[PDB]
């Protein structure tokens, strides 16, 4: 539904990649998730804020991503990727659901040398 | 990522009912695991669910009796429910991922639990003989009758994994007497009835029953 | 919480396309009801259809496809299968409680055909326990809509029987046993097993005769 600018990350392989995107919303937060769309869409970690983390298959996204609250009430989301190899590149995007409906993605394109 | 459903096969209306919900190859810390049964006949009811986070919901019919916690280490869930009643006698299941996230939502196989005051009985096991009356086009049909048996989780097959093609063993039945009967066949090419041996091989678990009965032709 | 409804029974021709719903009783479905679809066959057997809306299950075929629609969710088979005969239960989440709807019964025309019919005279390892179990087997047909009566010397049974019904093929075989107590069993002689079916153009009688 809705975007909220995210980049070109320009990486290097064996570089980190530290994907952050933050939210406004709580009382109509519903889940936070993170996504690697490149020819398939890729789920990779669904956060609820009541019940818990959850990892898409194939994936190993407890050690790699994180959801923390700063105090001026913004939640923080955000994907790890460690010694990114040329295979790692693609579209990542970071999916907010909202209640009733609406949907609020970031989209960032992480190019490997 | 296989889920698999144990417990007792039989408890009285005076225990409390403890399966576990064991998952491979997945750390409960990012799966939930979810309750339901459904009692033969009647529908499928949600009992209850263990998120990622440890944080249980309940069924609102239930809630007093039934208790959901989990082992991280072992990656298992149990349920525990006291005051057990004659129609919590059912089919339990647990499914992953259910109702939330619905993502990577898998459905155990389930285990039947059977909440009687009565006593275990093992099944008798007659050959339901290939013959005459038994051949259409060209092949026959054998099979074994389980008969009198309780309660209900009975298992069957044939030269002990080495029949499977045109084995249907039939979901049983439940007589007036209280007692199951059951039924599994095979179809075999009849011009083989001769050389071929067929035997099935019971096995009913609740009464510690291993049988096997020759099907021979008449 | 709520009451959840799905429709009673649907119909189509394979490559046929139906949509399957699910409504609540309190309102238009959000997502937040995360609404999943299971799906039934024989035998206590629940597959995992699709689950949080629109979230195929690890193994359902791409065929299946959720989505919100009126005031509902809604499952939509597109080009259905003769596999895909079953029944579908829907459920719905309402913030702590998870309700079912009734189930709705798929069926699928697949091209009729009659069953194989065969009988099975009790045993000798049964009679010397004084019962007689009389074994009559359908094997392979569709609809599975079946008719079986058991006729002993021409004369209907009643309480006396049991069958039931497995799917495979993606026919039905059915099994129905008659069973009497060996003293009634010897006052008769012919033991009759009567078919009916859309596959066949008269009932088919599968008999036999005592001793011989
Ligand atoms: C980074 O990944 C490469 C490619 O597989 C591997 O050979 C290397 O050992 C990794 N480096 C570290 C520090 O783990």
């Amino acid at each position: 539904e809705l975007f909220n600018v995210g980049d070109d990350v320009y990486a290097l392989p064996g570089s980190d990649i530290n994907l952050t995107c933050q939210t406004k919303e709580k009382n109509f937060l519903v889940q936070m998730q993170w996504s690697k769309v490149t020819d398939k869409n890729d789920m990779i970690a669904l956060y609820h804020p009541q019940y818990g983390l959850y990892c898409g298959q194939e994936h190993a996204c407890e050690s790699q991503v994180a959801a923390t609250e700063t105090e001026k009430g913004v939640t923080n989301w955000t994907l790890y990727l460690r010694n990114i190899s040329s295979a790692l590149g693609g579209k990542y995007e970071c999916i907010f659901t909202l209640y009733p409906e609406g949907i609020k993605t970031t989209v960032y394109n992480l190019i490997v040398e | 990522v296989q889920l698999k459903e144990s417990g007792p096969g039989l408890v009285q209306p005076s225990q409390t009912l403890s399966l576990t919900c064991t998952v491979s190859g997945l750390s409960l810390t990012t799966n939930s695991v979810s309750w339901i049964r459904q009692p033969p006949g009647k529908g499928l009811e949600w009992m209850g669910v263990i998120w990622s986070n440890g944080g249980t919901d309940y069924n609102s019919d239930i809630k007093s009796r039934l208790s959901i916690s989990r082992d991280t280490s072992k990656s298992q869930v149990f349920l525990k429910m006291n005051s057990l009643q004659t129609e919590d006698t059912a089919m339990y299941f647990c499914a992953r991922n259910f109702p939330y996230p619905g993502i990577n939502f898998d459905w155990g196989q389930g285990v039947m639990v059977t909440v009687s005051s009565a006593s275990t009985k093992g099944p008798s096991v007659f050959p339901l003989a290939p013959s005459s009356k038994s051949t259409s086009g060209g092949t026959a049909a054998l099979g074994c009758l389980v008969k009198d048996y309780f309660p209900e989780p009975v298992t069957v097959s044939w030269n002990s994994g080495a029949l499977t093609s045109g084995v249907h063993t039939f979901p049983a039945v439940l007589q007036s007497s209280g007692l199951y009967s059951l039924s599994s066949v095979v179809t075999v090419p009849s011009s083989s009835l001769g050389t071929q041996t067929y035997i099935c091989n019971v096995n009913h678990k609740p009464s510690n029953t291993k049988v096997d009965k020759r099907v021979e032709p008449k | 919480q709520a009451v959840v409804t799905q429709e009673s029974a649907l119909t189509t021709l394979p490559g046929g396309t139906v949509t399957l719903t699910c409504h609540s009783s309190t309102g238009a479905v959000t997502t937040s009801n995360y609404a999943n679809w299971i799906q039934e066959k024989a035998d206590h057997s629940f597959t995992a259809i699709l689950g949080g809306t629109s979230n195929r299950a690890p193994g359902t075929p791409a065929r299946f496809s959720g989505s919100l629609l009126e005031g509902k969710a809604a499952l939509t088979i597109t080009g259905a299968q003769v596999e895909d005969e079953a029944t579908y239960f829907c459920s719905l989440w309402y913030s702590g409680h998870l309700i079912f709807g009734g189930g709705t019964k798929l069926t699928v025309k697949r091209t009729v055909a009659a069953p194989s019919v065969f009988i099975f005279p009790p045993s000798d390892e049964q009679l010397k326990s004084g019962t007689a179990s009389v074994v009559c087997l359908l094997n392979n047909f569709y609809p599975r809509e079946a008719k079986v009566q058991w006729k002993v010397d021409n004369a209907l049974q009643s309480g006396n029987s049991q069958e039931s019904v497995t799917e495979q093929d993606s026919t039905y075989s059915l099994s129905s046993t008659l069973t009497l107590s060996k003293a009634d069993y010897e006052k008769h002689k012919v033991y009759a097993c009567e078919v009916t079916h859309q596959g066949l153009s008269s009932p088919v009688t599968k008999s036999f005769n005592r001793g011989e």
